[PDB]
């Protein structure tokens, strides 16, 4: 097969949202959705006046397919704006259709990748919710999910400190067939840090078999390079933990 | 280039080869005369045109 | 006998690659799939032609 | 409940052969061409040694790795 | 889209059968081009280049390619991007002042074109046939191939495979429905109006009609299967009994061919294969009747061979008949 | 199994003209030896 | 530890100094060079995991669109059974029922409207081709043909083709006599009765349909219709069309008989010029492909190539494609399987093939899905651009090929890991015994050219015994420095 | 009366049942998707808890991660030509057609 | 394959055999731009000015 | 039938000309290698018999 | 070089046959009957003005 040592160079370097509006709808909310962002391109406008917009022209639209894609396209806006209040939203269109009590109304593929992007970029305790609905038992979206996606949520996690859902996101990424060599290294290096708790450090033992030689041994290269050098790269300095580190 | 010639067996009589020869000869010189004048055998030749 | 079926679990274990599946040793058998074809070949075979 | 003795009986039918040859046979081997050899002169420093049964027909070979040998008509 | 819509601009102004077809193809791309890089065109871009190539191509009658577009079109379901805009049009003016709109059948018939190509779909069904009727009286003309006494008629143009339209206008869609309904006449009215910013169907009328004829003509699988001049039937051969040159062969006969004849079985029965070469005679073999002498009890028989045709024009023969047949009476 | 493709030339030998082709003349094109051709001239065959 | 790491360096001494024995062996000038065109395991069932996906969808299109038709049939005929239905909305319930395969409800329905004299001429051509199943092929090729033309035909024939066939000639039938009583009516004046209906074009586009939908019934049918619906029709006197011929030359080709379907074609080339499709030459392709003649296929691509009218298809482009593809993936006998499988050369000409298609205007994703797969795997294999061959191997990239055959454990047919331990001497004549031999040049040639007779060895020694190579630990002044236990 | 001399009775009637419900529903998956069988060994499944126990796609070699021992008999052995015999690669296995 | 004397009596070939030609031309790949085709023309007001 | 001539020659074969005459014997297969296209006029190379 | 120039010339001399052989096929099927091309008709009528 073709490994080559340099990345990717024409990757989209993201995470995908598949903007499936209706034609006509498009072209409806096109002044609208000009400020949200379009394939490969991010627009300046500001996260609130996107989301006033939204919450102003919502009932406007009447079409629940169209309504959760102008949705998704606002929390991914919001998550790569960084903004701190957009969980409003979510609380606003999620609980009444979907996980009240037992609404089994499944969502489509957008809204669940927007708001798992957004609780990967501001570090929000909301992702564990629709994590653990997303399983095969229920809306079974597991599969679906990008290696960038699984990436982000596992950076996001290891800046936690759950060790519990580091654990759980490497046992179901092992049990769906995600790309354990194509994530991200410095990612693992993140999620692989909060593993104070004994059970889970056994299991990180225990799990480091599943990837490749060349993927631990820049897994090592990481790690040594962010606790060293790399303070200055990472977003968050690192949390000290030698025995992960050691092991 | 011994079809329909008279019958040899396996060593033929006396001086019967060297009369099948002048006869390759005659067919040879025969086929040369043809290609030489007209009468050349066509391709799609029935058999009015043929004989 | 070893040599022959030490693992195999059906004839066709090792066929995966086309070289070793399109093999005519044994037979047609497996390379036969549906109704038409065998027709076909039967036709073939009764009218003396060669069998594709 | 038994009502039966049965006798067994085994469809056993082996009409399709599976051999597949093992690696060590396509190795490859220092196959070498042969001709009668009629000389070899080893040459050293100042010494030389000249086994010679009769001249060089058409072909010299030449070898230097540990000594100067020289295979006449080989 | 904006790019490859330039691209396809220059293409068709260039008149390139060939680069129309290469920049639509890199329009739509592969999956690298879609997922591993995520550079997918705008859908609305890739109808419209679609629509730029496709009408060109109707109008220089590229077939192949015009239906290869509109099998894109149909498998990608953009058939109706055209009152689709003017549906979002509508729903932005709504959204900025009027009202809330959601996407309903009724107002996507409500906009014009949909309205206006219904109404003027009868007229367009009349052509077609018309046309239809001419190219096949034209057919069986150029079948009989003679207009001695204007005597072009033939049983082909008898008759076609055409049924008469109904007087009603609902009889009109019924039977453009049920004779070129794989076709998807409906977005093909609206599509023939609109040449190079002139709404034809405003304009003069019959240059809409022809256009609208021509599209449907081209991109109908059944119409091209209609518009097809009588052959003649090749008759099969078998090989000469007393053979004497493989090109020659027995040609086979029809009992319309033949004026008495014995009654012979089907020609597989009696044994006759599909042969023709470059350099193929087709006779009847008849070996000369052998005089009971020397010449019959030692020499071989020799053979005839009548060269016959190496087919049979059954319209040519039906029109020669009946021609005669009038002339008689 | 197939023989050869025949060497012989295709376009320069003229053979023995058919009833197809004899309907066919008119309509048909060819060389100055195809018409007075030395065997079989087509020309008489038109003018017949 | 895997036992193919053998030391290829000597042990350090003073040899590397006094001798001239070379460091490192020279390069193999026949070798050539290490590029990576594999899967990593992970893209097959990626693909897979696609491909079943998109199958699925199609079953599901194809399964909203039979329970569309079975509930208008429910809700039309079951309710308004009493209710006088219009004649055009029967027949297009009835058309739509035949195409969604369902010819057991469709035919009470039609032979109601000929017993009502609402059918003509066209509409019995209409219902003929119908009842081909358009719409069960078109889910069937995407579904369980994997794409396939060829077998699209053969399985549809398989969906229950012969009351279909026997339907197809009972509505001939019917069309034939309908279309009598037509022609006697409307030519009543104009003396033409004899003569009618086979001269009209009706009867052919009548006959067409019944052929094209006798395509997709059986093996029978199918070798029936140039056997008999073709004398049928010539002996009845219905003109033939050009879609006629096409479609006896489809048939021709499906059973496999080549020379009949050449010769068609030529007497249309010869007689009917500007009036061939596209259609004789996919249909001559897709014979030659069923007959294995993989020669003549692309004998008729190229002459196709030559000839740009009729324009080439994408069903052109697929055959052929599909037809190199096949031809690639045939095996040869034992005596050529010696060192590798020569036909996988036949995926070279690929890229050829792409650049005619995108000279000639054949769109290269109008290709099905698996011949795009087969296509991309070809282009993986023997495809490279001059960027890339400027840079393809580089010691790293050599190197790093041999470290993955080293994790794979397969380092036989790496030149610079390679060691022969084991060499072959002469064979002395009974001729001349009394003339020494002596080597002069040295070959690293395959074991099975001098392997020694198959009696004249233990039967079964791989398995009855084990036999380990390796070197001893002594000094030996006579030689065998690595022998086999 | 003997069902306990058949596959049918006494010990294996459980197993037999478990192989006609497994068989219903394998149909009624190949129904679904479009009347093509899923692959013997489940390569086409998105998930590794659904793979059954007797499916093909779990191994059995000892060492799972050292060659020279992923082999079914006693010596590596090749196919057509040279290609590896006892553990082919997924661009080797190709099923075309 | 067949032939036995290869190199031991000094059997060695002339002319390359054609499963040999077969094996060497599926060894390496093709150059994509190696054949020629063009019909749009030639950039006059391109193809030199690009990018750096 | 084909057996018509069949008495000329009896059990040896079946022929439509005179396998006894080596003149017509040899026209025949001429005229079957034209036929055939083995034979027929041609572009002379240099290695052809030119004199 | 002068073994290696015969052995390639003699393959070549092999491809060619091969490849001259098909396109002599394709020739003598186009020369047997053909229609005319619409795109070609098109740029014979293309001089503004002719001999």
């Amino acid at each position: 097969p073709f490994q080559s040592n340099h990345s990717l160079v024409n990757k989209y370097r993201g995470v995908w949202i598949e903007f499936d509006m209706h034609p006509a709808f498009s072209v409806a909310l096109e002044p609208q959705l000009r400020k949200l962002p379009r394939g490969r391109t991010l627009p300046k406008t500001p996260a609130e006046e996107v989301i006033a917009d939204y919450t102003a022209l919502a009932p406007l639209v009447d079409d629940e397919k169209t309504r959760d894609l102008w949705l998704a396209k606002v929390f991914q806006h919001c998550a790569f704006q960084r903004c701190g209040g957009a969980m409003e939203l979510w609380e606003r269109y999620c609980h009444q259709r979907f996980t009240a009590e037992g609404a089994t109304a499944k969502p489509p593929l957008s809204l669940v990748k927007s708001v798992l992007f957004y609780c990967n970029k501001t570090d929000n305790s909301g992702w564990r919710a629709l994590f653990d609905r997303c399983l095969k038992d229920g809306w079974n979206y597991t599969p679906l999910f990008d290696t960038a996606q699984w990436s982000f949520m596992l950076k996001s996690i290891g800046r936690m400190g759950d060790e519990d859902g580091v654990r759980a996101v490497l046992e179901e990424m092992l049990d769906v067939q995600a790309d354990l060599d194509r994530v991200e290294a410095r990612s693992v290096v993140i999620a692989l840090n909060a593993v104070t708790n004994a059970d889970v450090y056994e299991f990180v033992k225990k799990y480091l078999f599943n990837f490749g030689e060349r993927k631990v041994k820049f897994l090592r290269t990481t790690y040594s390079d962010l606790r060293g050098h790399g303070a200055g790269k990472l977003r968050i300095p690192l949390k000290e933990n030698d025995n992960m580190y050691y092991h | 280039d011994v079809e329909g010639f008279s019958l040899m067996k396996q060593r033929p009589e006396f001086l019967e080869w060297e009369l099948f020869t002048r006869y390759r000869q005659h067919h040879q010189q025969r086929r040369r005369l043809a290609l030489l004048h007209g009468l050349e055998p066509v391709a799609n030749e029935t058999a009015q045109e043929r004989d | 006998l070893f040599q022959q079926n030490a693992y195999r679990k059906t004839p066709t274990d090792e066929h995966w690659n086309p070289y070793i599946r399109r093999s005519t040793e044994n037979g047609v058998g497996h390379l036969l799939q549906n109704k038409f074809d065998i027709m076909r070949r039967e036709d073939r075979l009764s009218k003396g032609e060669q069998d594709l | 409940m038994f009502l039966i003795h049965f006798v067994h009986y085994k469809t056993i039918l082996q009409k399709y052969t599976f051999k597949f040859k093992h690696i060590f046979l396509s190795i490859d081997k220092y196959n070498s061409l042969f001709f009668n050899i009629s000389g070899i002169l080893i040459w050293l420093n100042i010494i030389h040694i000249n086994i010679i049964l009769i001249k060089y027909s058409f072909f010299i070979l030449i070898n230097n790795f540990e000594y100067l040998i020289i295979l006449i008509s080989t | 889209g904006e790019v490859l819509h330039n691209l396809m601009r220059c293409a068709i102004a260039a008149r390139h059968r060939a680069r129309i077809m290469w920049v639509y193809n890199v329009m739509r791309g592969r999956f690298y081009e879609n997922v591993v890089v995520r550079a997918e065109v705008d859908l609305i871009w890739r109808y419209r280049i679609a629509m730029i190539a496709l009408e060109y191509l109707l109008d220089h009658e590229c077939a192949e390619e015009a239906a290869a577009i509109y099998s894109y079109l149909v498998e990608e379901e953009l058939l109706r991007c055209d009152v689709h805009v003017r549906v979002g049009l509508h729903m932005r003016e709504a959204i900025a002042a009027g009202k809330p709109i959601t996407l309903n059948n009724d107002v996507m018939n409500a906009t014009s074109l949909v309205r206006d190509a219904t109404a003027v779909a009868p007229e367009v069904a009349r052509e077609l046939q018309r046309r239809h009727a001419q190219t096949l009286q034209n057919n069986a003309v150029e079948a009989v191939g003679a207009e001695n006494v204007r005597e072009g008629s033939a049983p082909w143009s008898i008759l076609g495979p055409l049924t008469a339209i109904g007087p009603t206008a609902e009889d009109t869609m019924v039977w453009l429905q049920q004779h070129y309904g794989d076709v998807d006449v409906m977005s093909i009215m609206r599509w023939a109006r609109f040449r190079k910013g002139k709404d034809l169907m405003a304009k003069d009328r019959p240059q809409y009609l022809a256009r609208a004829a021509a599209w449907i003509e081209l991109l109908s699988k059944r119409n091209r299967e209609m518009e097809e001049v009588p052959l003649t039937y090749m008759r099969k051969s078998k090989p000469l009994v007393l053979d004497t040159n493989s090109n020659v062969r027995v040609a086979w006969q029809t009992p319309l061919m033949r004026s008495g004849g014995p009654p012979r079985l089907l020609a597989r029965e009696e044994g006759y294969v599909f042969h023709h070469s470059n350099s193929s005679r087709f006779v009847e073999e008849t070996y000369r009747h052998p005089g009971e002498s020397l010449q019959s009890r030692y020499l071989a028989l020799q053979p005839l061979h009548t060269e016959v045709s190496a087919k049979e024009d059954f319209q040519r023969l039906y029109y020669q008949a009946q021609k005669h047949h009038k002339q008689q009476e | 199994s197939a023989a050869p493709e025949s060497s012989v030339s295709q376009s320069h030998t003229v053979n023995a003209p058919t009833v197809d082709e004899c309907e066919m003349l008119a309509e048909r094109w060819g060389t100055m030896n195809y018409w007075h051709n030395d065997t079989f001239p087509r020309l008489v065959v038109f003018l017949k | 530890m895997l036992s193919q790491n053998v030391a290829k360096t000597t042990v350090p001494s003073y040899y590397m100094i006094r001798t001239n024995l070379p460091h490192r062996k020279p390069q193999n000038q026949w070798e050539g060079v290490y590029y990576y065109s594999g899967i990593t395991k992970r893209q097959r069932h990626l693909i897979l995991l696609h491909r079943k996906r998109e199958r699925e969808a199609h079953m599901r299109s194809f399964n909203i669109s039979r329970a569309s038709v079975l509930q208008r049939l429910e809700q039309l005929s079951g309710d308004r059974k009493q209710e006088s239905l219009p004649p055009h909305v029967r027949l297009d319930l009835a058309v739509r029922l035949a195409q969604h395969g369902l010819y057991q409800q469709a035919t009470p329905i039609v032979d109601e409207l000929h017993h009502q004299k609402a059918l003509h001429a066209g509409h019995y051509a209409l219902l003929i081709n119908a009842l081909a199943c358009p719409r069960l092929g078109q889910r069937i090729l995407h579904c369980d043909a994997q794409c396939d033309p060829a077998l699209t035909y053969k399985l549809l024939g398989d969906e229950n083709g012969e009351e279909r066939a026997q339907e197809a000639y009972r509505w001939f039938d019917l069309a034939l006599t309908s279309l009598a009583v037509d022609c006697g009516g409307r030519t009543q004046p104009s003396h033409f009765v004899p003569y009618l209906p086979q001269g009209t074009a009706a009867a052919s586009h009548i006959t067409n349909a019944l052929m094209r939908t006798l395509l997709t019934c059986g093996y029978t049918h199918v070798a029936a219709i140039p056997d008999s619906v073709y004398d049928r029709m010539g002996s009845m006197g219905i003109s033939p069309t050009i879609s006629t011929y096409e479609l006896v030359m489809l048939a021709l080709s499906l059973q496999g008989n080549m020379v009949e379907a050449e010769s068609i074609l030529s007497f249309l080339r010869s007689h009917h010029s500007e009036h061939i499709t596209v259609e004789s030459f996919n249909a001559l392709l897709l014979g030659h492909r069923e007959a294995r003649q993989f020669d003549c296929c692309d004998a008729i691509w190229q002459e196709l190539v030559d000839r740009r009218w009729p324009r080439a298809s994408p069903l052109t482009a697929e055959l052929y494609l599909r037809s190199i593809m096949d031809h690639a993936n045939t095996p040869t006998s034992e005596p050529l399987q010696s060192f590798a499988n020569i036909n996988v050369v036949e995926k070279k000409k690929v890229p050829l093939v792409l650049a005619q298609m995108d000279e000639l205007g054949v769109p290269r994703t109008h290709l099905s899905r698996v011949l795009m797969d087969e296509v991309e795997d070809s282009l993986r294999k023997f495809q490279t651009y001059r960027s890339r061959f400027y840079e393809w191997g580089r010691a790293v990239k050599q190197f790093d090929f041999i470290e993955f055959r080293r994790r794979n454990g397969w380092l036989y047919d790496l030149h610079l890991m390679k060691c022969t331990t084991k060499q072959v001497g002469p064979l002395r004549d009974f001729n001349d015994p009394d003339a020494v031999q002596g080597a002069v040049a040295t070959a690293e040639i395959p074991a099975f050219f001098n392997e020694r007779p198959a009696w004249e060895r233990p039967p079964l020694e791989e398995t009855l015994y084990v036999t380990t190579n390796k070197e001893r630990y002594d000094d030996v002044r006579g030689g065998d420095i690595y022998y086999d236990d | 009366c003997g069902v306990n001399a058949y596959e049918f009775g006494g010990k294996y009637a459980r197993t037999y049942a478990y192989a006609f419900e497994k068989a219903k529903k394998e149909l009624e998956a190949t129904a679904a998707s479009g009347f093509m069988a899923p692959s013997l060994s489940h390569e086409d499944t998105e998930r590794l808890s659904d793979q059954p126990t007797t499916s093909p796609s779990v191994d059995r070699f000892a060492s799972t991660t050292h060659p020279e021992q992923r082999k079914a008999q006693f010596v590596p052995r090749v196919g057509p030509g040279s290609t590896p015999l006892e553990d082919p690669a997924a661009d080797q296995k190709s099923e075309w057609s | 394959s067949h032939r036995r004397d290869y190199i031991r009596m000094g059997y060695i070939p002339r002319y390359t055999p054609w499963e040999w030609i077969a094996i060497q031309e599926a060894d390496q790949p093709l150059i994509a731009e190696q054949i020629r085709q063009d019909n749009i023309g030639t950039s006059y007001f391109f193809s030199l000015n690009r990018y750096w | 039938p084909r057996n018509l001539n069949h008495a000329l020659n009896y059990g040896i074969a079946n022929y439509a000309y005179n396998r006894g005459n080596y003149v017509e014997t040899q026209d025949s297969i001429w005229e079957e290698q034209t036929a055939s296209g083995q034979e027929g006029w041609s572009p002379a190379t240099h290695a052809d018999g030119l004199r | 070089v002068m073994k290696l120039a015969e052995d390639v010339c003699m393959f070549l001399k092999d491809v060619g046959r091969q490849i001259v052989e098909e396109k002599l096929v394709a020739v003598r099927r186009l020369l047997q009957g053909g229609a005319v091309d619409p795109e070609l008709l098109a740029a014979f009528n293309c001089a503004r003005a002719g001999p």
